């Protein structure tokens, strides 16, 4: 898709960096941001306002580790929205691009795959349908289907509310939150904590407590722990 | 209470119309009506239009006795289509295809008798093959600039799919009026017509032109070709070694190898394969 | 070929733009000034640019 955002026309540009920004969109990925970098530097204003809205699609819940332009692209953000003299078409997408950033609490990722691969329908319907505000603004309204929490947590006896707290002995600043503006080996993730799959093969079951996970954990869903 | 996307239809001889009108008035402005209907509350739609006798000056033209217009509009009821008069159109030969100041004079008038009023600027001159400079206007009210005009409930008429020009922008524009985006409806009746008429008949795809001339043709070619790649030879074996930067800069005069020869290669291939085939289609066709 | 159709259509853009008057120098002044003269009118000091 490389070549075609350098099209003579900037609907195929629009729409290629869409087809960028809805792909690899979940996984921080260089060469799909590399192509996003000249994307934001053109006369064409709601291209602009695409690449913005492509670009933090891609970009979200990656805290400065994996991808190292999230605090620059983060600053271009504001930069554009508190820019006196710019399309008001392409500000849509600066208001739009910090919503899509931070959302939910950096709680919730937006991720078109499930636990092994099987489709995932919700999140697919709503990528759709968020194409659609080039027509109407409620319509592409719909991203809370999109968006589905990920954590790992489980109780025992139905509702009985257990304590896991160990996170795996890699340095805290990949999984750290972005610590808003307003050294450890391992970490302590109690039992809600949020995991993005970027890491998520690393961490460990905590080996104190007697009760153990039964399904081998690769996964941010529903546990069950045998309290031996 | 809302000014919503709005998007205005042109059919097919409406936009003939009005460009066979505006060539055919070129120095002065040219007037005329159009006919349609407001199909919804978000787009209008035109269907027809039609001119009327004028009676133009250095710098306006106005109407004659309008008995000619309530009576041309009342029989054209009685023929098929009984619209009415939704907008009107003139010409701006030369100029910045804008709402001058009394052309916006006009435009309350016709905006009193309803709402939905368009303003319709042609111009035959700026104008080329491929593309007709069109714009539609929509007088808006000077009273209120501290609200907003139209809310934009999604991004159709904006920086999306157009945009504002310069000259717009000095006489007006955004300025006591703005403009609306033009759409094309075609018909499946008219849709499988405007596609065809271009063609010929199955005399003109079986015709040999004649042999003479076409003997005498390629002779002609030849002997220019010959003259031309005598000065090629000439072109290629200079070569000063200078870089083109400047040979594109010596090539700027009257220096013409290496591109008419491949133009003289396409002359000759696609006039003596098509007719080589054409012979052979015409001798074991009829047999 | 991508490069050609984009560099045809903003050139239609740019063709809209205004000239540039030429003239000769007639000599150099302090303080980053020349002496220009345009063909039908008179002379005039004028100031340089920084490329």
């Amino acid at each position: 898709v490389s070549l075609l955002s350098e099209s003579y026309n900037p609907h195929v540009r629009y729409g290629a960096a869409m087809a960028l920004g809805i792909c690899c969109a979940g996984t921080g990925n260089k060469e799909a941001i590399n192509l996003l970098e000249p994307m934001t530097n053109d006369p064409v204003n709601y291209v602009r306002q695409g690449a913005l809205i492509a670009s933090a699609l891609i970009m979200i819940q990656q805290t400065e580790i994996t991808c190292p332009k999230v605090n620059q692209f983060r600053q271009l953000y504001s930069k554009v929205i508190n820019d006196k003299h710019d399309d008001v078409m392409a500000k849509f997408g600066a208001i739009l691009a910090q919503g899509i950033l931070d959302a939910g609490g950096h709680n919730v990722t937006i991720s078109l795959q499930s636990r092994t691969g099987h489709t995932h329908m919700p999140s697919v319907v709503g990528v759709l349908v968020f194409t659609q505000f080039w027509f109407w603004f409620p319509l592409s309204h719909f991203l809370s289907l999109a968006y589905t929490p990920t954590c790992v947590i489980g109780l025992n006896k139905d509702l009985k509310m257990p304590k896991v707290q160990y996170k795996s002995n890699c340095k805290p600043s990949t999984f750290a939150y972005p610590a808003p503006l307003e050294e450890p080996n391992f970490q302590l993730l109690d039992n809600p904590a949020r995991v993005m799959p970027a890491q998520l093969k690393v961490l460990t079951m905590p080996e104190t407590c007697r009760y153990q996970p039964f399904k081998p954990l690769s996964i941010g869903g529903i546990i069950i722990l045998k309290d031996t | 209470a809302v000014d919503t996307a709005e998007q205005v239809y042109i059919s097919s001889l409406a936009l003939l119309k009005m460009l066979k009108h505006g060539r055919a008035g070129v120095p002065m402005e040219v007037m005329g009506l159009m006919l349609g209907e407001f199909v919804d509350d978000y787009t209008v739609r035109v269907i027809d239009v039609f001119a009327m006798p004028q009676s133009g000056t250095g710098v306006s033209v106005e109407a004659v006795d309008p008995v000619f217009q309530a009576k041309m509009l009342d029989m054209l009821k009685q023929t098929g289509r009984p619209e009415m008069v939704v907008g009107w159109y003139h010409s701006h030969p030369g100029f910045g295809c804008w709402l001058s100041g009394v052309d916006i004079n006009t435009q309350q008038s016709f905006e009193a008798l309803s709402e939905r009023a368009v303003a319709v600027v042609v111009d035959p001159i700026q104008s080329v093959k491929g593309k007709v400079v069109i714009d539609a206007f929509r007088l808006i009210n000077a009273n209120m600039m501290v609200l907003g005009h139209e809310p934009r409930q999604t991004t159709s008429n904006l920086g999306h799919l157009n945009k504002p020009s310069i000259q717009a922008l000095i006489h007006g524009l955004n300025r006591h009026y703005y403009s609306i985006t033009i759409n094309y409806r075609k018909n499946e009746l008219e849709q499988k017509m405007l596609l065809n008429l271009h063609k010929k008949s199955w005399m003109e795809g079986l015709t040999l032109q004649d042999y003479s001339e076409h003997c005498k043709h390629n002779e002609s070619v030849v002997k220019e070709m010959l003259e031309l790649a005598k000065n090629y030879n000439k072109a290629v074996e200079e070569e000063d070694k200078m870089t083109p930067e400047q040979l594109a800069i010596k090539n700027v005069g009257k220096q013409d190898p290496k591109r008419h020869l491949e133009e003289h290669v396409d002359v000759l291939m696609t006039s003596n394969i098509v007719q080589c085939l054409a012979a052979m289609l015409d001798t074991v066709v009829f047999k | 070929l991508n490069a050609k159709v984009r560099l045809l259509r903003e050139e239609l853009q740019l063709l809209q733009e205004q000239g540039s008057y030429v003239g000769e120098v007639v000599r150099a002044m302090d303080k980053k000034k020349v002496l220009v003269k345009v063909h039908p009118e008179g002379k005039f000091v004028v100031d340089v640019d920084k490329n």
